[PDB]
Parts: C-alpha cells; structure tokens; sequence
C-alpha cells in the first residue's frame, strides 16, 4: 500500500549510503517510480490505501496515510524526478543514498493525513539537502546551508505553536486532518493561527521578500544539480497553503488574499526579471523558480478552483522540469568544466540532442502550450483575472522576461559559432532525455487525465472560501 | 538593478543575523567573571522575579 | 478523428526528420516533407468537399478539444497546404549541400501542423496553441543557420514580440472566460449574441485579441520583427511572410467578426492601424 | 527500599576504601549504582513512601536518569582516589532524596547532602578549577539561604513545611517566589545563570557531564512539586532562553557554549511546569540527559581540562562512530525531528499552549531557532579538517556508552509510544 511506496526511497537511499553499490540506487529509484505510478493507477480516490496507525496514544498523534488525487500525482512527480536524479546524476559520491532518502521523505510529507505528521515530514527533509549541499560541493556551502537552514527554521518552528492552537483551540481530538477540518477555529484566532502558517508557508514558496535563501542554496550545492533538483522539490508551500493553512483558518487569508496574490504577482514578476539579469545557470534557474511559484502561489490565493488547480499542476511540473533542468545543467558540467552561461558557445553543432532538449525543458519552463506548464500557467491567469485582475495582469507581464532569459541563454549557450567541440551523451543521459521529454509532452497533451483528482478538491476548496 | 536590490536585501538579512550576534555577545559580556558583579546580577533577577509575582 | 491526420502527417514526418532526419539520402527529407503535405492537403479537401468536419475530444474541464471545420477554416486550410506543398518542392530545390536537410524539413513539417492547429480550432485556447506553436517554429527555422549570429538574435527578437502579442491573447482569453466561461468560439459567439454584457470588458477583451493579432501579422508597433526574418532562408521567408504567420492577424478577426461586429470604436480602431 | 542500598553502600566503601584498592572501591560503585537502577526497574508501578520520603513515577524515572549519569560520570573517572567515587555515591543518595519528598527543609538537607560533594569533585586542582568553586559554592551558599527564608515564609503561610498546602496570597507568593529563586539557581534559569558558563568551563568535563545531567533532572523534579505562577514561569523562560543562546553565540569554548545551551534548554523545560504533567517532563529528561552525557562523554575523551570548538573538527574521520553520535546528540539538542529531544521539546510546548502562553512559547522557539546556529557549528564542525588537537579515541567502554546513549535517542524519537506510555504509573 501507501506506506510502502513511501519507504522503498528511504530503505534503497540507506541501502546507497552505506551500501554498495551507486548502481543499484539507480534500479531503487526506479522501482519506487513503478510502485508509486501502480498507486497512481487504479486510484479509487483519498481513501485509495487509507493508513491509520498508533504513534502517540496518549497525544493524539497517529500515523495517517493516503493517496488523494493530489497525494497520487505528487508520489508519481517526486518519484520521477528523483529517479532522473538517481541515473543521470554523474554525482555517485554515495550521497545518491540522501537524495533517494529525501525522495522518500518527501514522499511521506504528501502522504501525511495528519498536521503533526505533515509537520514532521516537513522539518525532517531538511537534513539531506543540508548535507549534500556541505560535504559534496560549495566553497560559500557553510553560510549557504546557514541562510537556507536558518531561514526554514525561523519560519517552521512558530508553526509548532499555530498547529498546537489549531488542534487545542479548535478542540480537535487529533492531529487528524479530517478531525482538524470538522472543528474550524473562529475569528482573531484563525487569524493568528493561518498568520503562523503563513510566515513559513510563504518563505517556503518562496515569495518575493523571502526569496534571498534560493540563489544561494542553489548555487553551492554540487554541481552537478542533484541536490539543487531535490530542493526544488522541496518548494511544498503552496501545497501546505492549498490543503492546510487556507481550509484551516481561511478567515486570516480572507484579509491576506489581496496581499498574498500581489506578492505572488510581484515574485513572479521580480524572478522572471531578474532571471534575466543572472550570469549563472543557478541563480537563473533559481530565480525561474521563484517566478514559477510567484505564479502558483497567485492561482491558489486567487481562490477561483480553475486558479487553484491551476497553481497545484504547474507546481508539481515545474519541480519535474526544474529538477531536469538541473541535471542537464550539471551533466554538461561534467563534461566542460564551467556553469558559466558565456564560453563555449559553439555547442549547437557539437551537441547533436543536447540543444534539443535543453530546447524542450526552456519551452516547457516559458509556458508554451504543449507542454506541462500552460495548463497550469492559464488557470492560474484565469482565477487570478477572476479575483484580482490588476494582480493577474501584473504577475503575467511575466511570459516576456521568461523568453527572454530562456532564449538569451539558450542560444549564447548552443547557437553561436562553434568552439572546440563537446562530448555527445552519455548512456544514463539518453534514457534521462527520453523519459523526460515523454513526460513534459504528456503532461502538455493530457492536462485532463492529471490532475482529475486535483478539479475536486480545488473546487471544494475553493467553495469553502465562500459562505 | 532589481539583482543588485536582491543581492543588498540579502545583505541586510546577514546583518539582522549580526545584530542578534552582537546582542548575544553584549549579554555575555553581561558575565565579566567578578563574582560580586555575578552576585549582584543575581541579587537583581530575583528581586525582579518576586516584583513580577504580584 | 479523421480529421486529425492532417495534423498528424506533418508532425510524424517532422518527428521522423528531427529523430533519425540524417538517416536518409538528402532529397529524401523534402520528399517526405511535401509528399506529407500533399496526402494532406487531399485528405483535407476530401472532407470539405464532404460537407465539413467537427471534433470534440476531453481536456481540461470546461475547456475541450474542439475543431470545426466549415467554409472559413477550409479556405484558409487549402491555401496554406498548397503555398506549403510548393515552397516544399521549392525548398528541396533550394536546400542543397546544406547540412541539416532533415532540420530544415522537419521544422516546416512542424510550421504546417501549428498553422493547421491554428486555424482548425473551436476554441481560442486551441487558437492559441496553434498561435505560439507557428512562433516557435518560425523562431526555429530563421535560426535554422545557427553559425551565424546575426541569424539567432532575429529569431529572438521575433518571438519575443510574439509573446508580448501571446500575453494581450491570454488576457484577452482570461476575459472571455471571466465573463462568460466557455472560451469555445461557437458557444462563445452563439452566447455573445443578444444583451451584450460588461461592453467596456468585451471591447476590452477584443483589443486584447487584436493587440495579440498586431504582433502575430507585424503590424505597429510589434512591425519590427518581419523585416529581420530576412535571417531565415528564402523559403521560409515566403512561407512566413506569404502564407502563414501573419494570415493568423485577420483570421483572429474574422472568427471573431461576430465579437468586432458589435465593437465600431475597435473596428474603427483596426482600420486606422491597418491604414498607418 | 533503594535509598536503603545507596546508603548501605556509600556507608560501606567509607571504610573499605582503606583495604581495598581504588580501582576496587571504583568497581563497587558501579556495581551498587547498577543494582540500585535494576531495584528502580522491579519496582516500576511500586510506589513507596515511609516518612516524607515518596517513590513516585517522578522518583523512579528522574532517579533512574540520575543513576544513568552517574554511571557514565564514574565510568570515564580513572584517578587512584576512591574519594572521587564516595563524592559522587552521595551526591547520588542526595538527588534521590530530593527528587523523592516535598517536605521543604528534608529537600534542603538532600540539597546540601547531593552539592557539597560536587564542589569537591570540580578540583582537579586547575587554577580555573578553583575559580569555578569558588564562584559555586558562594553562589549556591547565597541560594541555599534564600531557600531557607522561602521554607520559612512557607511555614509562616501555612502550619506545615510540606508543599501543597492551600496558601494565603502576597505572603504566600512571596514565600513560593523564595523557593523559585533557589530552585532555578540549582536549574540555571536566568537571570540566575551566570554561574552556570564559569562552573562548565572550569570544571572537569566528565564532572560537567554529571552535573549537566544528574543535577538537571532532580532539579527539575523538585521543580514540578511546585506550583510556579504563570507570570513568574513566562519571566524565567523568556530571559533564560533569550541570554543562553543569545550569549552561547559569542562563545568561543565548547563547554561555556554548552552551559549557556543548557541555560536555554532550562528555560524550554520550564514550560512544561505549568501544567506539571511530569510524563512530558520525564520524558524530555530522559532524551536530554542522554545526548548531553553522550557530548560531555565525548568532550572527556577529547580532554578533560578544556576542549575548544576546532578540537571537535575532524572528529569523523579520527573516529566514525564517535562523530556520528555527537552530530545526533547536537541534533537532539537542538530538538529537531524525528528525534526523542525533538519529542521532549514538543511535550512541553504542547504543556505551555495548553497553559495557554502564546508569547512566551513564540519567543522560546524563535530562540531555539537562534540556538540552531551553535547547534550546527558544534555538529556539522565534525567534518572539517582535523587541526592540531589533542584525541585519545577512549576505551570500548565509552565508546559502546556513547554509541547506547545515541541509539536510545533516536529509538525514542521514532518510537515514543513504547516508554511514553510508561512515564505515568508505567503500565
């Protein structure tokens, strides 16, 4: 059931670490994609392999699982990326075994059925991409790992405090989300409760103000990407806004929505921007990815269940096509020597697939039509036109810069006159490409299949921020 | 600009960080290592703690 | 479902052109490319001759797949097939001892499905796609000769008016949802005729829509991207600047003559910026 | 009846010691502190009282920790003088009875009785070592009297010195303020904290370990015998927490930064005093003393004198295991999932919301967030380049104490549910 497609990451990224061989995390990441897409299909509904389990009696805390239609797809993203990361990485310093453990962490965090569990998964990720961003790369690693780490802490740690109201003020009986959402929490206390959500779950998005921790995460960590990738993933905020803080105290994010959807707007705006004016495939990409959840976070706050789904799909795509990104990006590191966006220009006739692929992941970042990110992108833009259409118009002057940066770098990265010459491709980069362009184009084709689990719960979700 | 404005928010962020160190190292420098000034900060909390009890 | 084989051809045969592409002799592409084009442009007049096409598929909720084939969509489709079939055999001619045979064909395979999308549409999210699809493959085709810088930068300014003219569509789009929500162009016109509603936000949703169409068929300000496709190669320019890529401005209007019909100050509008 | 075994054997190894070598008079203390801890387990669910002497599930659990420290201490303690045992034979006897009463003046008596031999034990002759002494027992003079005056308007509140009885107001507060001050004195609340960096830096590592542990948890458990106003309670924890991570942040030394982390970790079990579950409390204290005997198990094999932080760099690579539990011990510290310190940590924050102290919690965790800062510059320090250091990778002894104490900590924090049940009555 659930559980097991939860720790088969957990048990092959401990069987990687202290096991041998690197190989075999590869086939381990693999397998938890099959058995996390076996969850997927067949899927009846939330309930589809319900979990309940004692863990703490006498507080209240249990162990409660499932797959709901965004648990399901969010298995199936997670296990994919991860397991892009497991053969293509390059890395195998042996902490393929951490990125397979934070798979599996992650994993747990959206099978969690309870706050406290939630809450637990969502603190305890932070280890591994604490680790292999120190020990496996980054001269800067040390005050990196401190503004990331310290800027998730300072953030969770009163999200303790707004979960024990949320459970002792509500007279909920349980950690359980259904008990938690049977006993709503009335004004000025559902105020400070969402409030203390909302401070982590925003420096979790990441959002404009908050941001400053993601380009130097990204930067220092190896450079092949593995651990930038999982970080990506990593971004949660708007599913723990969407199922969570929202349906929990949604009479805060009532007086919140104006200025949660213009920072959304302003996020995407700002890192769409400045993305443009990065010199390095990190800070890029970083600053893509903050615009990406700018924009996701803008379809959740809009209400508008078209928004929400909306936000909901292109966060789970951007993590895929971010985190793929990030390997290519750390592959061709590999096998030149610099993340610099300016050398070695000639590429495009060097690299016979390579400009084809990176072309195919830009276009699926920019939010081309076909690919997994307008779907999303245009819900989004139709909820936020529906709740604020200043604030939506705002976010989407967002498309331009997004080309503009994707195509400056694509071209001064492969288009130019030819340098030396690179090396082609690897084995484990072919597979790598064709899975991932099989999925983008699935995802860009079918937005109907996916995320038919996701319509219900955004439009009751959604209708809950009504009377 | 708008990476320079990001690069300076980032700065003052290293500079909240510096000045909770600067008050922590103010607070030990609280403890000199004269036992009359440790008495004497004694003497002061407890007399504080039994005025806040009303 | 017939109906989507004409799409289909011109992208297995781009597929096949991208994939193995150099795997064949050099004419061998071009063939492939325009035989693809011909089978199609027959199988296509086949059923405009039959009476019309329609096609419903599953998609995002509220927002189908939809293609209708009628008079308007077959009269665009015809010419675009047969200008496309002849600068094929036009480009096999000209295309000679230039490394990326199989690139070059595959991209106009693909500019002939996109343009096909396009116009083959119920619904303006469809439109759309097939909007930003034919931008693509422009970008891609005036690029075609990578080596040279001054024939990428073309291409990027070229696509980055595209998108700025994509972004008005989307708001526009976004608009014509908010008010309505079917953002099917049947449905849509057939539930825009009667009592007009919100007329600021329906004029307002129909200048989006041209302001998208001026970027799309070169028109001031977004002008400024034609000239610079000089960059592609001279088939392409043709097929850009005669039978796609800017047909797509007045055939936004003319699907939507039902929407500019009850909007004199926009029209008046449009005429004065096809008049400078 | 294990209070019967403490002092028969202290009693006996007195005079024994002069026939018997010190490594045997060492061999006996262990033994006898063992079988005290395995008398605690067959008792489990026995409460025993005789006079104003109780075993409760408090008594049991807070001694049982205290007897785990204790071993440890002693385990490490090598020095050919069997006083160096005696002393912590009584300071052992001494928690015990403090843990195990509430009449005020039989807690003063076990008070005097567990610190006076420890300012003994702080001389390994070290000029420091005598600094810290002497700032220690004039400092613990000082709160012993106030104590005494606190009993006193205690008895002047109501005819008996025995907790619990009903109190008048103002004087009666005044009396409980009287006792609070010593209390957290002996627990290291600020503003009463000054004491506690000077005594960990000089004092002997192995000895700051016993202490560290053994006396935090019988003052603790004196501590939730009494009934600690709210506004009082948000004070200590406020400045407690605030000035020991705040000033362990300027800290150049590993065992002042520990004291003032230990200040603040002071300042976080004090929340679960106001509602004085004890069970969330026993629990925290358990996963508390281990990781901190573990790191102070560590610091000894390290040096004993002083060890600075570089010294803690490389210690992966001079020893694995020995690495390893220290980053978990300073994780467990730092009250992070999924660990049984992380499950201490919430116990008492879900005591102090259901107080319903909304501030002083918030402050509190954004100073344990401060605290992450040392927190990881201790651990994470265990990977960098071995700099000029002294190490001698102790016996197999502390290695396996070491490598329990870590396992038992993590298997708490992934399984509370197994000893968490048993903190009450102990089903």
């Amino acid at each position: 059931m659930v559980v097991l497609a939860v720790l088969l990451p957990v048990v092959f990224g401990a069987l990687l670490l202290l096991g041998l061989p690197r190989a075999l995390g590869v086939l381990g990441a693999g397998l938890s994609f099959l058995l996390n897409l076996y969850l997927f299909l067949t899927h009846p509904g939330g309930v589809a392999h319900a979990f309940q389990a004692p863990l703490l009696p006498g507080a209240g805390v249990y162990w409660a699982f499932g797959l709901d239609g965004l648990s399901a797809l969010f298995f199936l993203t997670i296990a994919l990326t991860v397991f892009l990361g497991a053969l293509v990485a390059r890395v195998e310093g042996r902490f393929l075994g951490l990125a397979l453990l934070m798979e599996g962490l992650l994993l747990g965090l959206f099978a969690a059925r309870d706050l406290l569990v939630f809450y637990v998964f969502f603190e305890a990720a932070l280890i591994p991409a604490l680790l292999m961003l120190y020990l496996y790369g980054g001269e800067g690693r040390t005050r990196a790992l401190y503004t990331f780490v310290l800027f998730t802490l300072v953030g969770s740690l009163p999200m303790l405090a707004a979960v024990l109201g949320a459970r002792l003020l509500s007279g909920s009986p349980t950690f359980l989300l259904e008990d938690l959402l049977a006993h709503p929490l009335q004004e000025e206390a559902a105020f400070w409760v969402f409030l203390g959500f909302a401070l982590a779950f925003a420096i979790k998005t990441p959002l404009f103000p908050l941001h400053a921790w993601l380009p130097p995460f990204h930067q220092e960590n190896h450079p092949s990407g593995l651990a930038d990738a999982l970080g990506t993933l990593y971004k949660v905020g708007v599913f723990a806004f969407f199922r969570f803080a929202i349906p929990l105290a949604p009479e805060g994010f009532a007086q919140a929505q104006g200025l949660l959807l213009f920072l959304a707007a302003l996020s995407a705006l700002y890192g769409a921007w400045v993305a443009f004016a990065a010199k390095d495939f990190k800070t890029l990409l970083a600053y893509a990815g903050l615009s990406h959840m700018g924009v996701a976070a803008l379809g959740v706050f809009s209400g508008t269940p078209e928004g929400a789904m909306g936000g909901l799909y292109l966060l789970a795509a951007s993590g895929v096509y971010t985190g793929g990104l990030f390997l290519l990006a750390g592959r061709l590191y590999e096998r030149t020597g610099t993340l610099e966006i300016g050398r070695y220009r000639g590429l495009a006739q060097s690299a016979p697939g390579l400009a084809a692929l990176a072309l195919i992941l830009f276009l699926a970042m920019v939010g081309l039509p076909g690919l997994s990110g307008f779907p999303g992108e245009f819900l989004t833009l139709l909820g936020a036109y529906k709740a604020s259409p200043w604030l939506a118009a705002l976010a989407f002057l967002s498309v331009i810069a997004s080309a503009a940066y994707a195509l400056t770098a694509f071209q001064k990265t492969f288009w130019e006159e030819g340098g030396s010459g690179v090396k082609d491709l690897a084995g484990a980069e072919w597979g790598f490409a064709l899975l991932s362009v099989l999925a983008l184009l699935l995802m860009g084709v079918f937005p109907g299949y996916f995320a038919r689990g996701l319509h219900p719960l955004a439009e009751a979700f959604a209708k809950l921020l009504g009377g | 600009a708008l990476f320079y404005g990001d690069r300076g928010l980032l700065s003052g962020y290293f500079g909240l960080g510096g000045a909770a160190r600067s008050l922590g190292q103010g607070l030990a420098r609280l403890q000199t290592g004269y036992l009359r000034v440790y008495a004497l900060l004694f003497v002061l909390g407890a007399l504080l703690l039994l005025g806040v009890m009303r | 479902m017939a109906l989507l084989g004409t799409i289909l051809l011109p992208l297995l045969g781009f597929a096949l052109l991208g994939l193995f592409g150099k795997r064949m002799r050099e004419p061998l592409p071009g063939v492939l490319a325009s035989g693809l084009v011909l089978a199609s442009f027959l199988l296509g007049a086949g059923l405009l001759l039959s009476g019309g096409a329609r096609f419903q598929a599953e998609w995002l909720p509220g927002i189908p797949f939809s293609l209708l084939l009628d008079n308007l969509s077959g009269f665009m489709l015809l010419i675009v097939t047969g200008v496309g079939f002849l600068i094929h055999v036009y480009a096999i001619g000209y295309m000679g001892g230039d490394p990326g045979y199989s690139r070059f064909f595959a991209y106009f395979n693909l500019f002939i499905a996109m343009m096909l999308t396009l116009v083959l549409a119920d619904s303006y999210p469809v439109m759309f796609i097939g909007w930003e699809g034919v931008g693509l493959a422009s970008f891609l085709l005036i690029g075609f000769w990578y080596k040279n810088p001054q024939y990428a930068d073309s291409a990027r300014k070229a696509f980055i008016v595209n998108r700025i003219g994509d972004l008005g569509f989307m708001l526009g789009m976004a608009i014509l949802w908010a008010l309505y929500g079917t953002l099917s162009i049947s449905e849509l016109k057939e539930a825009m005729e009667g009592p007009l509603k919100n007329p600021d936000l329906l004029a307002l949703a129909g200048l989006l829509l041209f302001l998208g169409a001026v970027g799309k068929s070169a028109q001031i300000p977004l002008m400024v991207w034609l000239p610079d496709a000089m960059a592609g190669p001279t088939p392409v320019s043709a097929l850009i600047h005669a039978a796609t890529m800017v047909t797509a401005g007045v055939y936004l209007i003319a699907r939507s003559s039902f929407l500019y019909s009850v909007l004199p100050d926009v029209s008046y509008a449009i005429a004065v910026v096809g008049l400078l | 009846m294990t209070l019967a075994i403490l002092a028969v054997f202290s009693v006996a190894l007195t005079l024994l010691g002069f026939v018997l070598p010190p490594q045997g008079v060492k061999r006996a203390t262990l033994l006898g502190l063992a079988l005290a801890l395995a008398s605690l387990l067959l008792t489990w669910g026995k409460p025993f009282a005789f006079g104003p002497y109780a075993v409760d599930g408090v008594s049991q659990v807070f001694t049982l920790l205290a007897l785990l420290g204790a071993l440890w201490t002693v385990g490490l303690v090598r020095s050919g003088r069997f006083e160096f045992y005696l002393l912590v034979l009584y300071a052992a006897l001494g928690m015990h009875l403090l843990a195990s009463t509430r009449h005020l003046l039989l807690m003063l008596v076990a008070l005097e009785a567990l610190s006076l031999p420890l300012y003994a034990l702080a001389t390994w002759r070290r000029g420091q070592g005598l600094e810290a002494a002497l700032k220690y027992f004039l400092l613990g003079a000082l709160a012993a009297a106030f104590f005494l005056y606190g009993a006193a308007l205690f008895y002047g509140a109501t005819g008996s010195l025995v907790l619990g009885a009903p109190g008048e107001g103002p004087l009666y507060a005044l009396a409980l303020g009287l006792l609070l001050v010593g209390l957290g004195f002996k627990a290291a609340l600020a503003p009463f904290h000054f004491w506690t960096p000077d005594v960990y830096q000089g004092s002997p590592t192995p000895v700051v370990l016993f202490m560290a542990t053994s006396v935090k948890a019988a003052a603790f458990a004196a501590l939730l015998r009494v009934a600690a106003p709210p506004e009082a309670l948000a004070l200590l924890v406020a400045l407690s927490v605030v000035v020991g991570n705040l000033a362990a942040l300027a800290q150049k030394e590993a065992k002042r930064l520990l004291a003032y982390s230990s200040i603040a970790h002071a300042g976080y079990m004090a929340l679960a005093l106001y509602t004085g579950n004890a069970q969330a409390l026993g629990f925290y204290l358990l996963t508390y003393v281990l990781a901190t005997g573990l790191a102070f198990a560590v610091l000894s094999q390290i040096s004993p004198d002083r060890v600075p932080l570089e010294a803690l760099r490389g210690l992966y690579r001079k020893d694995p295991l020995l690495g390893l539990a220290f980053l978990v011990a300073m994780l467990s510290l730092l009250g992070l999932p999924p660990l049984a310190g992380f499950w201490g940590k919430y116990l008492a924050f879900a005591e102090a919301a259901r107080a319903g102290a909304w501030g002083v919690l918030v402050l509190a965790l954004v100073t344990s967030a401060v605290s992450a800062y040392y927190y990881l510059g201790l651990g994470l320090a265990v990977f960098a380049r071995p700099e000029e250091t002294p190490f001698r990778p102790g016996p197999p002894w502390a290695r396996a104490a070491v490598v329990a104490a870590g396992v038992l900590l993590l298997a708490l924090g992934l399984l509370p549910g197994l000893v968490l049940p048993a903190l009450a009555a102990g089903g």
